[PDB]
């Protein structure tokens, strides 16, 4: 998917009313947080160096 | 419910199973997200349109 696919700054939740949301687990509402909150080593250390769309780890 | 034993009535209340014998069951998990594990219980202990239901007999008998 990020080879070749969507940013990876991309809000999970998203929208502009924060109260309606598609599910009650809040864990960032961003695909880094995502995988750093669900102990995803692997996962955050290649988001973070890969040479197609490097995150950010200052993201909001 | 009405004698009291509370070990089998809350495995009645909770039965799951697995493969060929799905209908056998009162609780369907729909789908899990992380910690969120949003599922289906069914109704036979509702005292709407149920007369002598199971909340009448916990409550009064």
């Amino acid at each position: 998917l990020v080879e070749n696919g969507a940013d990876v700054h991309l809000r999970a939740c998203g929208r502009f009313f924060q109260k309606h949301q598609g599910t009650c687990f809040y864990f960032g509402e961003l695909p880094l947080s995502l995988a750093a909150c669900t102990k995803q080593w692997d996962v955050v250390t290649y988001l973070l160096e890969n040479p197609h769309q490097p995150a950010s780890l200052e993201a909001t | 419910a009405k004698e009291g034993k509370i070990e089998i009535f809350r495995h009645i209340l909770q039965r799951e199973f697995s493969g060929p014998y799905q209908p056998l069951s009162r609780k369907f998990t729909e789908w899990c997200y992380g910690p969120v594990r949003v599922s289906l219980y069914d109704l036979s202990s509702v005292d709407s349109w149920e007369k002598n239901s199971v909340l009448e007999i916990i409550a009064f008998h």
